[PDB]
């Protein structure tokens, strides 16, 4: 299966 | 705490840091770049010294949050988000629910379970990764 | 094929081996997600990186022999397909100001971690330069 970004803003993804 | 040196061996007396399923080694299997939610919860489900706070239940990709708290506190060192709570984590698992990745299981609370082909994925079946967990069904 | 043949396949390659992996060297530090400085730490210790990147023999130091592919690995870890070298040195420009990391006078694409990173990891430059089998330059 694909695993599209999860990414909101009550919920924010992190990176750095 | 020790060196980096000093880390890796009292962590390992504590026979931690080797599961079956490393989250950083399957984001670079589905090219996620960091790593996601679901390839964290892995980890820590095929991580013998996180069966206090979460484990498989024994049916199949079911698995159970004994302490949420716990769950949610490790997601936020891993991500540094020190004010991660379960609220956000389960704000989080819903997310997945809608791509059909992680459903809840109904009538038990803090209970849900892997719906996507992952045995498919991984190379694993549910019943073997039990067994090498020695876990124990509910 | 599936995740099990990745990992043993990988393994067969004598890959995702390193001595300071960088997600638990970040770990140790709780910095959460892994950063530039853990990130070439795990190559400049991962045996399978030393066509790329690699130790010198003199302590910290070390070389960047093909820097584009270090840039790709990197924009790859941190979705950031446009990754480039030219982006990549931007970066470092603050593990200069911090005194972490410093260019060698007079030498390109060599650096060299200028910070207590012995007291940090626990190793000695010449210890980990044997368990890689580093060659002198």
């Amino acid at each position: 299966p694909s695993f599209d970004s999860f990414d909101f803003e009550d919920f924010p993804a992190a990176l750095w | 705490k020790g060196t980096f040196k000093d880390y890796v061996r009292d962590r390992a007396d504590l026979n931690k840091d080797k599961p079956v399923i490393p989250a950083a080694a399957l984001a670079g299997y589905t090219g996620s770049g960091p790593i996601q939610l679901w390839q964290f919860l892995l980890e820590l489900l095929t991580d013998k010294s996180c069966q206090s706070f979460i484990s498989w239940t024994g049916d199949g990709w079911e698995f159970k949050l004994s302490d949420p708290d716990e769950v949610a506190r490790r997601w936020g060192k891993r991500k540094n988000k020190p004010k991660m709570n379960y609220e956000k984590l389960s704000r989080g698992l819903r997310y997945y629910y809608d791509k059909n990745i992680i459903h809840k299981t109904a009538g038990k609370r803090y209970v849900y379970r892997f719906v996507c082909d992952l045995q498919s994925l991984l190379g694993y079946t549910p019943e073997e990764l039990h067994a090498m967990l020695d876990v124990k069904p509910d």
